[PDB]
């Protein structure tokens, strides 16, 4: 294979992640274009969502996997901006390109954007740093909530999707602690819902349900068997697995297990436990035994849930039948099925108001990607919250900020005598790229609808006003409601920048060819 | 059949092999030297600023970029830094001969006349090498704090040596007496802040296994016994593949609750092994943590061997093969075990380790893509620190004597020649051509700022540096820019014999044929 | 081989062998070489300034220098030097007629010029004869002896080694005045430096040496290519993987077998039993346990080396040794070997007839390089036992034949005059082999040394002294060939060269 | 060419005063100047990049 | 099939027959010289007698019969 370096290798890097950032920035913003994305599997999926678009994305040159990652880092923790970051990148791609044209040297290049993004991280600051604790975050939640669930498609006619995630990072981590919790959140959804149907959950809904309902549906506080034991076959992992087919050995077993399965479920009933919770569940002969003890008890489970019974519960843990004991009883505030209203979508809630260690937020929707369109929308939607409501700090988007921190940056670029005196200038420059897609997504064009930012930041010196993020006609952002995490532009930036100055700053590439995997 | 080939075709194909390879690590090496992904396999992508690495990783398709890889490799060994040098070295000379060679002209003494070269620089290296360590202080860990400063501040941030250079020299304490990356061993963390680290001189552990509740189940012993554990217990554990038959009668219970109870052998074996804060490479099961969780004595699966490791060298412990734990040393121990969350992750950590000679960094960076580059600099520092604990005597870093050696040297050609003033220039100017791509790989001048450093090498200072950052003339010293004299010494013995080395040879012969 | 025709392998092959031949020589024969990097199908870098070696290393695709490659090892084999001599020598003599061809002399015609004047040389040959010296218990004349050897075919220390070297052949055979053709079987062991590289006798196991020294006086051995690994005739070794239960049983029933093995061995008595096959853990354990010395994963070649000092035959049965299958050494005993652990062997009142000389380096060019050289130095010593004649070494020698041999051919006259005349020419290439091998020109040698004039001290070395062409007394230099070696020397390249000229293209069915 | 090398400099952020589609308009144009004396600056040898860049400054 | 008629059913016949002939005039006395003919063996054979390099390897002809 071969060594690539210098121009060569920068062309090499240049092509992908500015080719890649095209599709994400028109697929910027809500006025941001769907892309219908087809698998060599016969799929379909239509995406404006670059997070989505990387994650259908499989093309080659490596520093396209790279975007795959960084907008899942950003994903997490800020929500939204995943996109943005690549459609940045390619921007203060492009831009460091006539700059070695110019003969600025590839470590000139990156460094100059780079601490020219200290300024703009620094200059974001200005905009608004506010702290609030939940119940007041949640209007500046929800505001966000219209953006991200709605930048997300249809936060429209939710604050249901809203103001669960108000509670969600809220119940499972605390406000100060900003430990990353979206894994102590259940993120769940069912097709056959509606948008409308979303739900918060503090505890664990499990899909399975009574055995009958003619056994009771309702179990009460608490008194779970945890069972890990079969009243089905338990996948036995020691023997060769074969059914018998003789009437002989027809007879011999049915008489066999209705005698454990009844004792087991009324051991169940003398361990105390009113709900028998099975890791290997239950078949319907044992159900029969089990509706004839009038005991309600839970089918198959799976393993790591009935555990995920337990310390979302609290649950204290009965590890087997042969370990039996009637002191320990998994946590359950009320044990029934949950139908909605719809009745297609049951599961079981295990519904914790004394120990909550797993909040299932419990959103649906009409269908697979419909859902998964909410998902996302009450993923990133709480993923941005949660900025917000750990440290409520929001610029105004739309490249509102962009000029607002072009502005400062470029000056001072020129302030600084350094050779990138240029380059931290040439900085400010593709930030403009922000409104500008935004604009042509919103179908204006950028170089006047730019600045107009401009021109209100020339006056404004803010992002409150702005373009039309929406693409309503109140050229806004404050005021538009597009409110952006203060935290995520200062994370978006710097996963730019610094991506890239790796990129250029690895300009010696050893591959049969400009770009790999 | 076989290949062979003679003379100029395959001598000039001799440095032409190798005048190739060095341009791999050309422009590294450094804050503005250059760094590498290189793609040696479809999907197996690899990123170096070292050549040995990428030597490693790169294909030598000639004895030149064969006999090279040592050549760089021997100074990566040494300080743990230096092979792309070494590499610019050894080539360097074979194109001041490629007038020779295209004049055919060539007694073999162009590479005999290089070695007393070698010789009277290795030599005067030493010469000027001042010991760092008696002079400096009475103390000599600021001095280490100076070498961290200054060696956390020539690839990434000098923004956090202020703060870890003081570590870098605590680490190193603790590293000396066993020199090791595991016991520098970082764990890199993200999201409870960007961009900083902190020394835990006891040991970490990046991984665990808790389920059946965790807030519930155990998470600190304040004396752990530490079973350092090999073992795995699964869903059901098997001593059979079969006997008889999923479905029956008396067969169906009888395997599955004993099932359940050949893992409770292994589930207590842990337990009354002294095993509290539990240990095991290879998972803890589910329905085992349901146990493990049961019994409140705090497991772990999926464990790093390297943390089972950093363990067993800190605790003075050992990993396990049994369950099982006769030995508090076959055993791991400490004064203290926590589960604690440093960024929100579950981690497991020992202070109380009565070696506690692995230090562990809990290290935040900016970004995905820019973490790499930080704890390079804790790394090399320490690295370079050590080094400047064992050899004492340091001079000027940054290719400081070289100018001066550069102007030294061919000095001798005035002095030497009858004839190899020419070798002796040549021989000079070569040394220039490492800090000259430091200085040109910071896409700065160089013949500009050297020769003013030359200037003042006209005024006999030798030290006189350029600091790689602000690429300006400067006393490296001065600067404490640092390497050990023996770090300038091997890179020219080196690359000198691999510049000497493959001359000699006119030929090579292949029987595989090509 | 070659359904080529057209007056070729005259005109044209034969230089073609020269070709091949030279550069082998010319830049690698005199005070050193200059490295030739040879890749086998073993594929490694290897430096040989050495003639044999470097020729094997190639594989011939002549007919032409198939024949005299062999006249250039037959040195080695006789001498020890003067191989690259044959490559440049034997190289120099037939590019002359090619001349002749052209002249207009015919084969058969001028081979007599070359004929007759190798006995004129053997008949010069004794004049310059430069005193002689032996003492086959002397290192430091020895030492100086296996210099010019080692010279022509190392580039590596060859003082030091001299020392070395010189060492281990007076050393294994304190005595001499019996020299066996392998009485020094170096121990190569990478490590340290070329300098760590020392002088040991008897035999050295390299080898995984295992056990313990139960006698470090007593060496016995049976030496064996038998697995202990459960690889035994006397019961039947059969390891059962067909249930974990029968893989536990046998190793149980391995302790106990071993009890049939490593006992059975010393049962005949033994201290090292010499392993070249395997042993496994039970049986490990066991032999530690039986406190009998185990050498592990013995190759062919140490067990080759050991089979004849020994006089015992390595076995890949177990059996304990028959008088025949056991060996006894003076003394087995683990010393690190120019410092580094490993078990060596004791021969030297055993008879000997192995010298260990650890051949060492950080890299195996290093114990390579010496392992060219070293040879010579074994070789010498015999040629050294043969004759105690002293001739100067190389370019010195030639120039004193060469203008008698150039008076001869004008005593010669008639067609062959100058056929003689040419073997008179085929004399100045050695020096110029050194010349360039150092990088000037002979003909200002030539000059020289037919203006300084006298024949065999005058002649140039491979040098930095030879930035100008400096001469040095050969004789004096501590560089010392012998009669022999010349003798040797122009023998074949004379015997080899003359009958490849009278070569005729293959005709093919 | 200092007088553009001042100029420049001012059209620029005179040109950036402006906004409008039009405010990058004057910067390219006051940006073409500086370039001019650069020419003139390695005319004269050294390195205007360097130079002009901090010239302008 | 091919006939080869009148000389040219002559020619490669004595073509065949002198030149091969020809090719051997290195030998046959003292004056001649070994002839090398290496033989499917590799083997090196410079030899001087007729009867030996006729059977070994020649080139083919139907005047090689």
């Amino acid at each position: 294979k071969s060594r690539l370096m210098g121009l060569e290798a920068l062309k090499s890097h240049i092509m992908a992640a500015k080719a890649v950032a095209n599709t994400m920035r028109t697929s910027l913003g809500p006025n941001g274009l769907d892309k219908m994305m087809v698998d060599k599997d016969g799929d379909v999926t239509v995406t404006n969502d670059g997070a989505t678009i990387l994650s259908m994305m499989d093309v080659d040159h490596q520093i396209a996997k790279l975007m795959v990652e960084l907008s899942k880092s950003q994903d997490d923790e800020i929500g939204d901006g995943t996109t943005g970051v690549v459609v940045l990148a390619g921007a203060l791609l492009e831009e460091a390109e006539q700059l070695l044209d110019r003969g600025i040297h590839p470590i000139r290049i990156a460094d100059g954007y780079e601490q020219a993004a200290r300024v703009a991280i620094e200059h974001l600051d200005k905009i608004s740093d506010s702290v609030l604790v939940d119940i007041k975050d949640t209007e500046p939640l929800i505001q966000t909530a219209k953006t991200t669930l709605g930048s997300k498609v249809v936060n429209s006619c939710h604050r249901q999707m809203a103001e669960i995630a108000v509670n969600a990072v809220l119940t499972v981590a605390d406000m100060e602690r900003r430990d990353v919790d979206f894994e102590l959140i259940k993120v769940e959804g069912k097709v056959g819902g509606r948008l409308e149907d979303t739900k918060l959950i503090k505890g664990v809904i499990v899909d399975k349900d009574f055995s009958h309902p003619q056994m009771p549906k309702k179990v009460e506080d608490a008194k779970i068997a945890i069972l890990t034991c079969p009243f089905e076959p338990p996948k036995p992992k020691t023997k060769h697995k074969l059914d018998v087919t003789s009437v002989e050995d027809y007879k011999a077993l049915q008489k066999y297990e209705k005698e454990k399965f009844e004792e087991m479920i009324q051991q169940i009933k003398e361990t105390g436990a009113n709900l028998a919770i099975c890791q290997w569940g239950f078949d319907d002969e044992a159900n029969h035994l089990l509706l004839q003890n009038n005991l309600p008890a839970v089918r198959w489970v799976g393993g790591p849930e009935i555990e995920l019974i337990a310390i979302a519960t609290g649950g204290r843990i009965v590890p087997r039948f042969s370990e039996l004991t009637a002191e320990k009883l998994g946590f359950a505030g009320l044990v029934q099925e949950i139908s909605f209203g719809t009745t297609k979508d049951k599961m079981l809630v295990i519904e914790q108001c004394k120990n909550s260690r797993a909040v299932t937020i419990f959103i649906r929707g009409g269908n697979k990607m419909i859902i998964e369109e909410a998902k996302r929308s009450l993923h990133d939607a709480l993923c941005v919250i949660r900025n917000l409501i750990r440290d409520n700090r929001v610029v105004y988007g739309g490249g509102a900020a962009e000029i607002s921190c072009a502005l400062a940056v470029s000056q001072e670029a020129d302030k600084c005598p350094t050779l990138e005196q240029y380059a931290m200038r040439a900085f400010a420059d593709a930030l403009e790229v922000i409104p500008m897609a935004l604009s042509e997504n919103s179908g204006m064009n950028p170089i006047q609808t730019m600045t107009e930012v401009r021109a209100r930041q020339v006056k404004e010196m803010n992002p409150a006003l702005g373009i039309d993020c929406l693409h309503k006609g109140t050229n806004d952002m404050k005021q538009q409601h597009v409110i952006e995490t203060l935290i995520g532009k200062k994370q978006q930036i710097s996963l730019a920048t610094q991506m890239v100055r790796m990129i250029l700053k690895i300009d010696d590439i050893r591959k049969p060819g400009e770009s790999e995997e | 059949g076989t290949d062979s080939s003679q003379g100029i075709p395959q001598l000039v194909s001799n440095i032409s092999a190798c005048q190739v390879i060095a341009e791999a690590v050309r422009t590294t090496l450094g804050p503005r030297g250059m760094d590498k992904l290189i793609v040696d396999g479809r999907g197996k992508a690899t990123i170096s600023n070292d050549g040995a690495t990428i030597l490693k990783l790169l294909d030598v398709v000639h004895p030149a970029a064969k006999t090279l890889v040592d050549i760089a490799k021997s100074q990566d060994a040494e300080v743990g830094d230096g092979t792309t040098s070494v590499t610019l070295l050894a080539a360097e000379f074979l194109k001041q001969v490629k007038p020779y060679v295209e004049e055919g002209l060539h007694p073999q003494i162009i590479i005999r006349a290089f070695r007393t070269a070698t010789q009277l620089a290795v030599n005067k290296i030493k010469e000027i090498a001042v010991t760092v360590k008696k002079a400096d202080k009475v103390e000599q860990r600021k001095l280490l704090e100076k070498c961290a400063m200054t060696a956390l501040s020539s690839k990434l941030i000098s923004q956090q040596k202020a703060f870890f250079a003081k570590m870098v020299v605590d680490a190193v304490m603790m590293l000396d007496d066993l020199l090791q990356l595991k016991m520098i061993g970082i764990k890199k963390v993200q999201g409870g802040a960007l961009e900083d680290s902190q020394l835990v001189a006891g040991v970490a552990f990046k991984k665990t296994f808790s389920y059946a509740g965790f807030e519930m189940q155990p998470k600190k012993y304040h004396n752990p016994k530490i079973a350092l554990l090999n073992v795995e217990l699964e869903l059901k554990a098997e001593k059979d593949n079969a006997e008889i038959r999923v479905h029956t009668v008396e067969d169906y219970q009888a395997i599955v609750d004993a099932e359940w109870n050949i893992l409770y052998d292994k589930l207590e074996k842990i337990h009354h092994s002294g095993a509290k804060v539990v240990l095991s490479k290879l998972p803890i099961g589910d329905v085992a943590t349901q146990y493990f969780a049961d019994r409140d004595m705090f497991c772990a699966g999926r464990v790093p061997e390297e943390d089972l490791k950093r363990t067993m060298m800190a605790c003075g412990g050992s990993i396990q093969t049994s369950v099982n734990a006769l030995s508090a040393d076959v055993l791991g121990r400490c004064q203290v075990f926590e589960e604690t969350q440093i960024g929100g992750e579950r981690y497991n950590f020992f202070t109380g380790c009565p070696k506690a000679k692995t230090c562990t960094f809990i290290l935040r960076g900016g970004a995905e893509q820019f973490m790499e580059e930080t704890e390079r600099s804790l790394h090399d520092a320490i690295m370079i620190v050590r080094r400047a604990i064992k050899n004492d005597s340091v001079v000027a870093g940054g290719g400081a004597i070289e100018m001066e050696l550069s102007k030294y040297l061919r000095d001798y050609s005035r002095t030497i020649p009858g004839k190899q003033q020419l070798l002796i220039g040549a021989y000079a100017k070569a040394l220039e051509i490492i800090p000259r791509q430091l200085c040109d790989n910071a896409g700065f001048d160089a013949t500009n700022i050297l020769n003013k450093l030359r200037a003042r090498h006209a005024q006999g200072g030798t030290w006189y540096g350029v600091d790689i950052n602000n690429e300006d003339i400067a006393d490296n010293f001065e600067a404490f820019v640092w390497e050990p004299a023996m770090v300038r010494i091997n890179a020219l013995t080196a690359a000198s014999e691999a510049a000497c080395l493959i001359v000699s040879v006119d030929e090579t012969i292949k029987n595989p044929r090509s | 081989a070659k359904h080529f025709s057209g007056l070729e392998e005259a005109v044209y092959r034969n230089i073609q062998a020269c070709k091949e031949l030279a550069q082998t020589t010319r830049t690698a024969y005199g005070p050193n070489g200059m490295n030739k990097m040879v890749i086998n199908h073993l594929e490694k870098l290897f430096v040989t300034n050495d003639a044999a070696t470097i020729l094997r290393e190639l594989e011939v695709q002549h007919p032409a220098a198939k024949m005299i490659v062999m006249a250039s090892h037959m040195q080695e084999q006789e001498v020890g030097d003067g191989t690259n001599f044959v490559l440049v020598f034997a190289g120099a003599l037939l590019e002359l007629a090619e001349e002749l061809l052209r002249i207009g002399l015919s084969v058969s015609e001028v081979i007599e010029g070359y004929e007759i004047a190798c006995r004129k040389a053997h008949e010069i040959l004794p004049n310059l004869v430069c005193c002689s010296a032996k003492n086959l218990r002397d290192i430091d004349e020895v030492s100086s002896l296996l210099r010019t050897s080692i010279m022509s075919k190392q580039y590596g220390n060859e003082v030091f080694l001299a020392k070395l070297i010189a060492q281990a052949c007076v050393s294994i055979f304190p005595d001499s005045g019996h020299f066996n053709v392998d009485n020094i079987r170096v121990c190569k062991i990478l490590g340290s430096g070329i300098s760590s590289s020392s002088v040991l006798h008897g035999m050295v196991f390299k080898k995984e040496t295992e056990g313990d020294v139960t006698s470090v006086k007593d060496a016995k051995i049976a030496v064996y290519s038998c697995p202990f690994d459960g690889m035994i005739t006397e019961t039947k070794g059969t390891v059962l993987i067909k249930t974990a239960e029968e893989l536990m049983n046998f190793s149980k029933g391995e302790e106990n077998l071993m009890d049939a093995q490593v006992k059975a061995i010393a049962d005949t008595g033994a201290n090292v039993v010499v392993t070249g096959g395997k042993v496994a853990d039970m049986a490990l354990h066991y032999a530690n346990k039986y406190n009998i010395m185990l050498v592990r994963l013995n190759s062919k070649w140490d067990l080759r080396r050991l089979c004849k000092t020994v006089g015992a035959t390595a076995l890949p049965r177990l059996t304990p040794p028959v008088l025949e299958e056991m060996g006894h050494c003076d003394s087995v005993y683990l010393s690190e070997v120019g410092d580094t652990q490993v078990v060596v062997f004791k021969h030297e009142k055993e008879d000997g007839a192995i010298s260990t000389i650890v051949l060492r380096g950080s890299t195996d060019n290093l114990m390579d390089d010496i392992e060219r050289a070293v040879d010579d130095g074994v070789n010498t010593f015999k040629v050294l036992t043969r004759d105690k004649r002293l001739v100067p070494g190389g370019g010195a020698t030639e120039i004193e034949l060469a203008k008698q041999i150039t008076s001869y051919g004008e005593t010669c006259p008639g067609l062959e005059q100058y056929a003689i005349k040419k073997f008179a020419e085929a004399f100045e290439a050695i020096p110029r082999a050194l010349a360039e091998n150092s990088g000037v020109k002979a003909n200002e040698v030539i000059s020289k040394l037919y203006a300084v004039h006298q024949e065999g001290n005058k002649n140039v070395g491979l040098d930095i002294e030879a930035e100008v062409p400096a001469v040095k007394d050969m004789l004096e230099a501590g560089i010392l060939d012998t009669y022999l070696g010349k003798y040797w020397a122009i023998k074949l390249a004379t015997n080899a060269a003359v009958t490849v000229l009278r070569v005729d293209q293959i005709i093919m069915a | 060419g200092a007088p553009e090398i001042e100029l420049a400099l001012r059209l620029t952020e005179y040109s950036r005063t402006l906004s409008g589609m039009e405010s990058y308009c004057v910067r390219a144009f006051a940006d073409a100047m500086e370039v001019i004396p650069s020419t003139l600056a390695e005319n004269a040898g050294l390195n205007p990049i360097s130079t002009v860049t901090e010239l302008r400054n | 099939a091919e006939v080869a008629r009148a000389q040219a059913a002559l020619a490669v016949n004595i073509s065949a027959a002198r030149g091969l002939q020809d090719v051997l005039r290195t030998n046959l006395g003292p004056k001649g010289t070994m002839k090398m003919l290496v033989s499917g063996a590799g083997d090196i054979k410079l030899t001087k007698d007729g009867n030996v390099l006729l059977h070994e390897m020649q080139i083919q002809h139907p005047t090689a019969s």
